[PDB]
This record gives C-alpha cells, sequence and structure tokens, in this order.
C-alpha cells in the first residue's frame, strides 16, 4: 500500500471551506465534500474517476472511488488501498448543486489534479531505475 | 437563572444564522430576524428529557454541537467557536446532567473502513476514528445494486413546509462496497435500523421475466407510485413518473414478444446505463393475475384503468395492460407499415449489432443493444445508399447519424414509400 494522508491535523483544513460545499486543496491533493455538514477529505489517490450530469435548475457530480473489483489498470504489485478482506469502501458518491457553472469549474479542477498526480507517478516510475552516473572527465589537452 | 446564549448559531445546515439558548427546560433556537425566509419564524424547542448525549466535533462553519435524542434523532447546530467548549461543557453538565464528549475524526482522506449501524446515525469509520455520519432520518431508500454493493438515496432537500433551507451542495446518493460471503446481512440490518416503510402490498407481481437489456431473470413487483425490478444480484426502484415511453413490439420469429420500457433517469449496473428496459416473453405464455386491491380502492383510484381480475391471457399483455394503468403512459404498438413478407418490421445490422428496425406511425425504433428511439419530429433527412442483395440507410438528425446497413433490397420500395407518408425526407443517391 502506497501510504497516502490528505490532513494530519483540523487546522490544515483551509478557512475558505465553510460554505457546505465541495472544494480542492491542490496543496494537500485533496477533494473536501460536503457530508451531513462535517468537511470529508478525500485523497486524490483514493479517487478513481467522476461523471457530471445536468438536470434541470440541478448540476449533479457524481465521484467515483477505488474499490476491489472495481479496480484500475493498477499492477498486483501496488494498491491504492491496504489489503483487507474485512475492509468496506466508499464505491461512489453523488451530489447535487442549483449553481452549474461552478460545478463545472469544480469537476475540471478534479479532473486536472488527477491528470497531474498521475503524471508526477509516471515521471517518478520512469527516475527511480536512473542510476547517478559520475562526472564526465574531460581530456586537458586537444580531444580526438 | 443565568441564560447561557450563543448568537450565530445554525440548526441543520440552515442557511439562516440564529440564537441558540440553553435552559432548565431544554434546548431552544430561534432564526435571526434579519433574513426574509419565506419560512415560520417559530423557535425550534427540545425539552431536556428528550436529550440522550451531546458531542462535540469539527463542523463545516466552526465547530458543530451534535444532539442525540432519546427519539433516535440527531439535531446539529454548527457555528461555535473553539472557546465555546468550555462554557458548553459546563452548562450541558449542570443543566442537563450529560457529558459533553470530544469525538476527533479521520483527515486521512482513504476511502475504505468500517461501517457501524449506531442507533440514530451509520457511521463510516477509517482507522478506528469517524470519517463521515449519516442520521438515519436524510436516508430515504437503499437498494442492492450488486452482490457486494448497496447504494443509500438520500431526503433532496428541497421545499418543505417544515425546513430551513440549506446553503451547499447536496449529498443525494451514496454507494458502499461490502466485500465477503455480508452485503445482504448489512442491507437487513439497516432496513431495521432505518424504520423504512413495511407491511408492503405489491398491487401485481410478475416472477422469472427474462431480460435482453440488461439480459436476467427479473422479478416484476408492481405498487401505485413505484415499480421493482428484483434480480439475483441487482434491484432496482423505478418510480412510476420517470417511465417515459412504454413498446410492445412481436419480434419478427413470430415465437416471442418484445415489452420495451423507457426509463429517463436511465439504469445504472455499475458503469453502464440502460435507457431501455428490454423485456422478453414467449407468444404461448398465459398467466392468471388478480389485483391485490380493496373494493373501494379499486373503485375510487383504478376503475376503468385496470381489471380486478386477468383471466388466462398471454403475460405480455396482462403486463402491458397494467403498465399503462399505473404508470398513465401509453402503450406503443407496431404501426401501420408492413413489410413485403408481412411482417411489422425488417432485419438490420446497426454497426456489429444485428437487430430489428421497427417503422411505427410517430418514430422509427431498434430494439437491440443498443436500442435506438428515433422520433419523426427530428429527423432531417433519410439517405439510402448502395453497399447487392442488401442496401442500407443512413438516417440524419440534429445530433448525428445512425446507418442500418444489410436490409433485403426488396424491403426498400415499402419504407421509401412509409416514410415519405410520414413526412420524412427520403433521398436515393
Amino acid at each position: 500500500f502506497k501510504r497516502y494522508e490528505s490532513y494530519v491535523r483540523e487546522s490544515q483544513i483551509p478557512s475558505k471551506v465553510k460554505n457546505l460545499r465541495i472544494s480542492i486543496d491542490p496543496k494537500a491533493q485533496t477533494i473536501i465534500l460536503p457530508i451531513c455538514g462535517r468537511p470529508v477529505p478525500f485523497h486524490i489517490n483514493s479517487f478513481k474517476n467522476g461523471s457530471k450530469n445536468e438536470e434541470g435548475d440541478y448540476m449533479y457530480i457524481r465521484l467515483n472511488f477505488n474499490s476491489p473489483g472495481m479496480g484500475s489498470s493498477v499492477k498486483k504489485t501496488e494498491l491504492p488501498y491496504e489489503d483487507g478482506d474485512d475492509k468496506e469502501f466508499v464505491r461512489s458518491l453523488t451530489f447535487r448543486s442549483t449553481n452549474k457553472e461552478r460545478m463545472s469549474e469544480v469537476f475540471k479542477a478534479i479532473t486536472e489534479l488527477k491528470k497531474t498526480a498521475v503524471k508526477r507517478d509516471q515521471e517518478r516510475k520512469t527516475m527511480e531505475d536512473v542510476v547517478a552516473q559520475a562526472q564526465l572527465v574531460e581530456f586537458k589537452g586537444r580531444p580526438k | 437563572m443565568s441564560t447561557v446564549d450563543f448568537d450565530t448559531i445554525f440548526l441543520n445546515q440552515s442557511k439562516a444564522p440564529g440564537r441558540f439558548r440553553i435552559t432548565s427546560s431544554g434546548l431552544g433556537w430561534k432564526p435571526s430576524s434579519q433574513v426574509p425566509t419565506k419560512g415560520k419564524t417559530d423557535p425550534f424547542l427540545l425539552p431536556s428529557g428528550d436529550i440522550l448525549s451531546v458531542s462535540w466535533s469539527r463542523g463545516y462553519r466552526g465547530w458543530e454541537l451534535r444532539v442525540y435524542t432519546r427519539n433516535d434523532k440527531v439535531i446539529m447546530l454548527d457555528g461555535f467557536e473553539q472557546q465555546d467548549f468550555q462554557q458548553l461543557k459546563n452548562e450541558i453538565q449542570r443543566t442537563f446532567n450529560v457529558n459533553l464528549e470530544h469525538k476527533e475524526h479521520s483527515l486521512r482522506g482513504w476511502n475504505w473502513g468500517k461501517t457501524q449501524l449506531t442507533r440514530a446515525e451509520l457511521v463510516f469509520n477509517v482507522n478506528n476514528r469517524p470519517a463521515w455520519e449519516i442520521p438515519y432520518s436524510e436516508i430515504s431508500n437503499s437498494n442492492l445494486t450488486g452482490r457486494h454493493e448497496i447504494s443509500m438515496e438520500l431526503n433532496p432537500k428541497t421545499v418543505d413546509e417544515n425546513h430551513y433551507e440549506t446553503l451547499g451542495d447536496e449529498l443525494v446518493e451514496v454507494r458502499l462496497y461490502v466485500p465477503g460471503q455480508k452485503s445482504q446481512l448489512f442491507y437487513e440490518q439497516l432496513k431495521d435500523k432505518a424504520d423504512f416503510d413495511t407491511t408492503s402490498e405489491a398491487i401485481v407481481s410478475f416472477e422469472d421475466i427474462l431480460f435482453l437489456t440488461p439480459r436476467g431473470r427479473f422479478e416484476i413487483s408492481m405498487y401505485a407510485n413505484n415499480l421493482r425490478l428484483r434480480g439475483q444480484s441487482y434491484d432496482y426502484k423505478i418510480q412510476n413518473k420517470n417511465v417515459l415511453r412504454i413498446f410492445s413490439l412481436p419480434r419478427l420469429d413470430d415465437r416471442h414478444h418484445l415489452v420495451i420500457l423507457q426509463v429517463d433517469p436511465p439504469l445504472r449496473q455499475g458503469q453502464t446505463r440502460y435507457p431501455f428496459l428490454v423485456m422478453q416473453f414467449d407468444r404461448n405464455e398465459e398467466l392468471e393475475v388478480e389485483l391485490n386491491l380493496s373494493d373501494e380502492e379499486y373503485k375510487s383510484k383504478y376503475e376503468g384503468k385496470l381489471n380486478r381480475s386477468y383471466g388466462t391471457d398471454s403475460t405480455y399483455k396482462i403486463l402491458s395492460h397494467c403498465l399503462r394503468g399505473l404508470t398513465e403512459r401509453r402503450v406503443i404498438t407496431p404501426g401501420s407499415f408492413q413489410s413485403q413478407h408481412m411482417q411489422p418490421g425488417v432485419n438490420c445490422s446497426l454497426k456489429a449489432s444485428e437487430g430489428q428496425i421497427y417503422l411505427l406511425d410517430k418514430c422509427l425504433f431498434f430494439a437491440t443493444k443498443p436500442c435506438v428511439y428515433l422520433p419523426y419530429s427530428g429527423i432531417i433527412s433519410v439517405v439510402t445508399s448502395r453497399g447487392s442483395r442488401t442496401f442500407d440507410i443512413e438516417v440524419q438528425f440534429s445530433g448525428g447519424s445512425h446507418t442500418f446497413a444489410n436490409i433485403n433490397k426488396d424491403e426498400q420500395k415499402p419504407i421509401e414509400d412509409f416514410l415519405k407518408g410520414q413526412g420524412v425526407r427520403v433521398k436515393n443517391e
């Protein structure tokens, strides 16, 4: 299990979060969701993918999270969750909002945060097998 | 008598701030008079005898005081400062003899954990700490969506004569994944604790119906306001309002009959969506069914819409009549179109999917996954192209084009004459 954590202390939750709405922290790589009056963090590594639907005056966002069965393309060697037969998982959360424009921007920002996280993880994996070499010693005369 | 009062407190996620008060008689909350809230101005009052326990925790607007009642209701009061904790602790202890518990919540951002059905709320624990809790009073419905999957629908916070306007993004649906051979017991325990409507009396049930989209042996239980589909792995609840159209179409094999429901919003099975439900009956399948209705309810609501008893008639006819009576939707039967072979439809392929096209009086309908409904009012032009014993039909509409391939050439003239008769522009390359 690639150990990740959103916050260690409640004081790290930004002061901006207070309107009982969906908010994104790019610094902590975390999506903050309004569940029954509580600011619930979800790390971008627990997030799988989402969808957005427009319905009358409301805009719906469904966020899907990583769970066994609905697994991602990751190999068996590194799971986005800790192994556990007795572990239950939040598979999806569906939210609605009257403000369509902001809700579309929030969805774009979640999708961008996921793309940046995946790109950084690929870049890390490509660098893990790069052995740091010694420095080339220039020839003090006329080189061939 | 020292009345302790707090200004700027919100009740159950109210948009308007109010004044909270602690008295020896109980808890009181009143909205602040500065906001025109179309809404009763009446103070919320909770008697001291109804208070069971009180927890203190981090909310959206600062600190939250969560009050558990003896009537299995949860009251949420948010907007407190961290300094208020000492005063609240002393006053609640002095007035009610109840300990104020400090509840720390998991901030790890993990979506895995253990669910725990507490008396008044469903709690999701991450590393032995609560991540979130949902009061049972906020849960509208729960439905097994697969062998390890539980979907909970929450009451939509819209316009009720007894609730303050909520401010923000609202949670509508929560799906849990419960591994192990365990999700069915959890669903049963959730049903018992959430106190969902009980002693439900289906008006009519139909057992062992073989669907094609998605393929499965579902039981169909019909109620006054809703239709239930029970399956081995997935239970669906469809509201009668969400049924847009009913089609009753004979298959060209002359051995089967198709009943097709258009549903909006489309049914979900994991990631895939089913806007059309396709049921397949044998034409020789006969069923006798008595409606489970009182004679007073039948006469008042269903007289002339439903029969009290259906004799031994074909199952698909009884089902189509019951669906018509309960959804108030018209059943669409095959139109005046007759193929060269005197058939009500024509064999064709849509991309890699082989199927049957029905030319109905108001629309073109394809009946094999994927199901395609095309109203004639939305069709711009139909182009007939030569692939040949067969020809292809391209239907152009405001949202794209659909090419139906591999149609027998003998069917070209009947189709063109029918489409011209319906006022559709036919072009022949």
